Formats: structure tokens, sequence, C-alpha cells
């Protein structure tokens, strides 16, 4: 039970590892939604302005 | 955007005075055509002698 103690503590490190990457690649998306979101509102309006 | 609207303004406003750049000096040379005598032009030669 040592060295079982010993795989449990590994594989519980790297579970909480491989659980916070996707955390973070969920972050990364969301940031490359948003800022195409505000790249296309930006575009739209500069249509509006310029043909104003 | 708005630099760019700045930029085509300055382009409209270079071409319209441009244009009438062109009129004006036409109009200034037709004037200078007609409207000249032998007491100015003596005077412009007199003026050119000077130096």
């Amino acid at each position: 039970d040592l060295d079982l103690a010993k795989a449990s503590a590994t594989d519980q490190l790297k579970k909480a590892k491989a659980e916070a990457q996707v955390i973070i690649e969920q972050a990364n998306k969301r940031r490359s939604q948003i800022l195409d979101e505000a790249k296309a509102e930006a575009e739209q309006e500069r249509t509006k302005i310029v043909a104003q | 955007a708005q630099a760019e609207i700045e930029a085509e303004r300055k382009r409209a406003r270079e071409e319209l005075r441009k244009q009438v750049a062109i009129l004006a000096v036409a109009g200034a040379e037709k004037i200078i055509e007609r409207s000249v005598d032998e007491a100015a032009n003596s005077d412009i030669v007199d003026k050119l002698v000077a130096e």
C-alpha cells in the first residue's frame, strides 16, 4: 500500500494537471471567439460610418 | 476609419482647388492679353532694364 500510495499521489497530480489544461484551452478558445466578434463589429461600424 | 475619411477630404479639397487654379490662371491670361497698353509695356520693360 505504500507503493500504491506513491502511484496514487502521482496519478492524482497528473490528473489535476490535465484537468487544468482543459480550463486553459477553454479560455484561449473563448478569447479567440470574442476577439472575432469584436473585429466583426468594428468592421461593420466602419462600413456604415464611411458610407455616411 | 476617420483618418481615411480625412485623407479623402484632403483629396477632394485639393482637386477642387486645382481646378479653380487652372481656370483662374487661364482667365488671367486672357485678361492680360486683351487689356494691355503701350504705356504699360514700356513700364514693364523699364522695370526690366533696371537690372
